RNA sequence: AUAAUAAUAAUAUGGUAAUAGAACAUUUAAUGAUAAUAUAUAUUAGUUAUUAAUUAAUAUAUGUAUUAAUUAAAUAGAGAA
RNA sequence: AAGUAAUUAAUAUUAGUAAAACAAUAAGUUAUAAAUAAAUAGAAUAAUAUAUAUAUAUAAAAAAAUAUAUAUUU
RNA sequence: AAGUAACUUAAGGAUAAGAAAUCAACAGAGAUAUUAUGAGUAUUGGUGAGAGAAAAUAAUAAAGGUCUAAUAAGUAUUAU
């Protein structure tokens, strides 16, 4: 399993700059073991409960919109995304619901 | 209905040219994973590495003499009562002219800092990625990968200059002249260079000895994130680049799924 | 380095997110008092919030 | 230009420490938070000193004792084993037993194990793995769940050195060229525990010679 | 075959040079002056008639024997029957189980 | 790409080579990046002056 | 669904001990063009809602900033002993 | 001319990884199961506490305290 | 506080320790010295102030075991 494959082994769509990944597209990578990266965190002494999504490559905003379209029970203002690390934060505990949606495709 | 309509697969390769040292003539394309040369610029991780390296590199020789290490006798300079002046003890008190320094540090002061291994590996890749994105990373390979363009006879295939030890000519030798014209042709004379090499290349250090102030040669298992970011033009052997990639690859388990 | 306060360690034990303690007053001179009333003097109680801050300092490794 | 001149820490990962005694308008002026006069102003006093009142670490009676002979055991509920199987992470060849060695290697039990792991039954109702298990002990409900799914369980006795050999035998092979033999129980309470069919002890279920030797001496 | 002279550890080599396995060593305590004197056993001086400590202490005896076992050298080492110490399988099998365990 | 650089006399970053996929893109990139500096030396790029106008 | 700036309505803006947030001056280390038509310091007079930095003039030194800016550290700020 | 340093512990923010984390040579640490002074005890036999685990008690329950479960283990 | 400060005495480039009348537990390791986990752990205290190991696993380490005794008695042990 070489880290540098042969020049012939690679094909066009595996080269950065093709297949317009960075536009209107998002990919979420599973953890080392193979579980979805959705975790719950208790903050400020356990009083505040949040849900986080990590390992997001692409456009976080549209992934946020797509999830919002699938879980309309979570209010509009509960979602918040940090741009420094590309993490989507939900003001409640919705690890179960988000995992159900995410696994549908990823 | 489509659950996640805007979801797709990411690319997993970027193209890096392979050339010869004296003249940066391309020889072949060697695909390289996106994690090691094309990664998003996250300055925070670089900031963690740069300060971490900066802390571990300190000497900490500060050593002011405290009131205990200051050489004065422990005798009351003046009687407590009746003298009409302020109360004073021994002549080492910080408030006096010749007294020691309060809260004095003692060498060797400790400034060591520690970082998780995974964070350091990520920072290192982000450094190569920034150099490659800015088109400042040159790879000198061959002799181990398929060649689709013959190597020039005069040029070598590694970061080393031959005939640099036959200095039984004049005050100069061939190695310097080759280096000087290499510097001039590519317009990188006064600019900072970093040469990462597989093994100790005595020829390159000898030729670059005149330019200590701007040219530095480092081995595989010595390069730091500071030196890669500092250098405006990084030259790295393909063998070294592979070694760095393995040493700083995101370990992955089976992760078998349907 | 910081050392656990043994006097506290011998009287307080960690239970969940707080500490557990015995009751004081039922070691001698108990005859003459109703046994049912004295039942409240046997068993364990939980650390009061007033001194919880102290206990963490006394038993840092607990 | 080099990026070294534009690096900046991530927001929220840095504050400014409070300077003391460096200006009135700074907010921490002459007293610098100490207050007005007192022992705490120009001295240090134990944060847990009550002022002479009988302290909270003397009013109450010393309670309990420490069992230096305690044998703490790690925990592994049946829910985890099923979860590993569902996630396709139990690479168990047919006919193989899920002992301590496999649990450590497969990541089922992580971190140091000093004495053993006891199998409990938190997800017994969902457990349908017919593999054969082996651990220091198990709950009665776990035993029922293991056998309900067509499996089996046995309880084995491992000393700290014996357990170490059973966990990474290759270490002993490369060091001494010999895997040390397992140690027979010498405590009454251990012999009694592993001679019970209710606990599925290895002495009773495999009828080791130790019980026979005990029996022959008892009736002699 | 001689080229496995250096393969053996230092202790096993040194023992063989000092006590060649060609000479047969008695299994019982004898006179110190006697050639067939076991270094692992307390021999008795003939003139002073007082027992001598074994030349190889019990740790050194155990070390050399254990190295000998790992490399198949058993009979070449002098006998240790009267050393009141058994190693590995022989100890495990012919073990006098405790009176407390039995009763 | 090697022929384009060898005869043009310039050098293209490896990143652009990976991303650009048609010769039209190569001509558009080279025309919009190297030419403005080549024709007007004052409109050059200085590493010490990245954010320059 | 953001940031900067500007508008309209409303509420608030004394403060010792204390708590919380944000900035400025000096020095050191990493990165870091320019140059006597410049740079540093001092005086005087202006500008910016001003412990600071700037414009001009004057005087002295230097063919010259550890200079702007982002970080990391302080022997980092004195009418109070 | 005056809140400094070393070795530890607990909280808050961010970053990395994540039912695991640090570290890899092993070892160790923490989390993953709550209790009891302690012991060979340890969470839905069929669903939300009316079930279950531990502690007192019992034949077993009730009673008091804490904890556990309603495509995905926190 | 502390077998610390201080005084006195003796020797060498170093000195001290060192090849088990050692640990450990029915399975085993195999001298000494220093550091880390073990461990603030067992243990101990006007059960106050406080004090606090060992086994085992790692790192530096050197060829690291080897006889020089006729195998050791007012010695071990006991009382104090
Ligand atoms: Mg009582
Ligand atoms: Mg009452
Ligand atoms: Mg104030
Ligand atoms: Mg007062
Ligand atoms: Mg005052
Ligand atoms: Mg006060
Ligand atoms: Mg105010
Ligand atoms: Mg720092
Ligand atoms: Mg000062
Ligand atoms: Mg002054
Ligand atoms: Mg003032
Ligand atoms: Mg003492
Ligand atoms: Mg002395
Ligand atoms: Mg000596
Ligand atoms: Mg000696
Ligand atoms: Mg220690
Ligand atoms: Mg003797
Ligand atoms: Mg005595």
């Amino acid at each position: 399993a070489p880290i540098f494959p042969k020049l012939e082994d690679v094909k066009m769509h595996e080269l950065i700059g093709n297949n317009n990944f960075g536009k209107k597209t998002y990919y979420v990578e599973r953890s080392r073991t193979g579980n979805l990266p959705v975790y719950s965190a208790y903050k400020n002494g356990g009083n505040k409960i949040i849900t986080e999504i990590r390992k997001i490559e692409g456009d976080v905003i549209q992934l946020r919109n797509d999830l919002q379209e699938q879980l309309p029970f979570i209010p509009k203002k509960s979602w918040s995304v940090v741009m420094q690390s590309k993490k989507i934060i939900i003001k409640g505990n919705a690890v179960e619901a988000v995992k159900r949606v995410l696994t549908k495709k990823f | 209905l489509n659950p996640l309509p805007n979801a797709a697969i990411p690319p997993k390769y970027a193209l890096v040219t392979v050339r010869s040292f004296p003249s940066l003539e391309p020889l072949t394309f060697v695909p390289v994973p996106t994690s090691t040369v094309a990664a998003p610029l996250r300055r925070d991780i670089l900031w963690r590495a740069v300060v971490y390296e900066n802390d571990n590199r300190r000497v900490g020789a500060s050593n002011p003499p405290g009131r205990s290490e200051n050489g004065f006798s422990r005798r009351k300079l003046m009687p407590q009562k009746g003298s009409g002046r302020a109360r004073v003890g021994d002549a080492n008190s910080p408030t006096r002219h010749n007294g020691g320094r309060a809260l004095a540090r003692t060498a060797p002061n400790d400034y060591t800092t520690e970082l998780p291994s995974k964070v350091y590996s990520m920072a290192f890749n982000n450094a190569l990625s920034h150099q490659y994105k800015s088109g400042k990373l040159f790879v000198i390979g061959g002799e181990k990968v398929d060649l689709i363009s013959p190597t020039p006879e005069l040029d070598l295939n590694r970061l080393d200059l031959v005939n640099t030890n036959t200095v039984e000519g004049k005050e100069i030798f061939e190695g310097e002249v080759i280096f000087r014209k290499f510097l001039e042709e590519f317009q990188l004379k006064g600019k900072r260079l970093l040469f990462i090499t597989d093994k100790t290349r005595e020829g390159l250090i000898k030729s670059s000895d005149p330019y200590k102030q701007k040219v530095d040669v480092i081995q595989k298992e010595l390069v730091e994130v500071n030196d890669i970011l500092r250098a405006q033009a990084v030259f790295i052997e393909l063998e070294a680049l592979e070694y760095l990639a393995m040493a700083h690859q995101k370990e992955i388990l089976h992760s078998v799924s349907n | 380095l910081m050392k656990t306060h043994k006097g506290t360690a011998k009287r307080w034990r960690r239970t969940g997110n707080t500490f557990k303690r015995g009751i004081a007053g039922r070691k001698h001179g108990n005859i003459g008092w109703s046994h049912r009333s004295l039942k409240a003097l046997t068993g364990r109680k939980i650390a009061h919030p007033a001194y919880s801050k102290h206990l963490k300092r006394l038993l840092p490794y607990h | 230009v080099s990026i070294l001149g534009q690096l900046k820490p991530s927001d929220g990962s840095t504050k400014s420490f409070k300077r003391l005694g460096r200006g009135p308008s700074s907010g921490l002026g002459k007293t610098s938070g100490r207050g007005q006069k007192g022992q705490k102003a120009r001295g240090k006093v134990k944060s847990w000193f009550e002022g002479g009142q009988t302290p909270i670490y003397k009013l109450f009676p010393k309670i309990g004792f420490t069992n230096v002979g305690a044998k703490p055991l790690k925990e592994l509920n049946l829910k985890r084993i099923q979860w590993f199987h569902d996630k396709n992470r139990l690479h168990l060849q047919p006919g193989e037993v899920l002992d301590m060695n496999k649990m450590r290697k497969l990541g089922l039990v992580t971190g140091p194990i000093k004495y053993g792991v006891k199998i409990l039954a938190s997800g017994k109702f969902h457990y349908n793995l017919p593999i054969a298990l082996e651990a220091s002990r198990a709950s009665a409900k776990a035993i029922a769940a293991i056998e309900k799914a067509g499996g089996k369980f046995t309880a084995r006795y491992y000393t700290p050195l014996g357990l170490r050999a059973h966990l990474n035998p290759q270490w002993f092979l490369e060091k001494r060229g010999r895997v040390p033999l397992q140690a027979r129980p010498t405590k009454r309470r251990d012999i009694d525990f592993y001679s019970k069919e209710e606990k599925r002890g290895y002495l009773v279920m495999e009828k080791d010679k130790l019980l026979q030797d005990i029996k022959e001496a008892q009736n002699k | 075959y001689k080229q496995y002279f250096d393969s053996l550890p230092l202790k096993l080599k040194s023992f063989f040079q000092r006590y060649p396995p060609s000479i047969k060593y008695s299994p019982v305590s004898t006179s110190t002056k006697a050639i067939n004197a076991n270094p692992f056993l307390p021999n008795k001086h003939p003139v002073t008639q007082r027992f001598h400590d074994p030349k190889y202490s019990l740790r050194r005896m155990s070390d050399v024997y254990k190295l000998a076992l790992r490399y198949g050298v058993e009979e070449f080492l002098p006998p240790i029957e009267n050393t009141k110490k058994l190693f590995f399988e022989e100890k495990y099998n012919k073990k006098t189980l405790m009176k407390g365990v039995l009763l | 790409t090697k022929f384009l650089q060898s005869k043009s006399g310039y050098l293209i970053p490896d990143y652009e080579l990976t991303t650009l996929s048609t010769p039209l893109q190569f001509k558009r990139y080279i025309k919009e990046k190297i030419l403005p500096s080549a024709n007007d030396p004052k409109l050059a790029y200085k590493e010490a002056e990245p954010n320059a106008i």
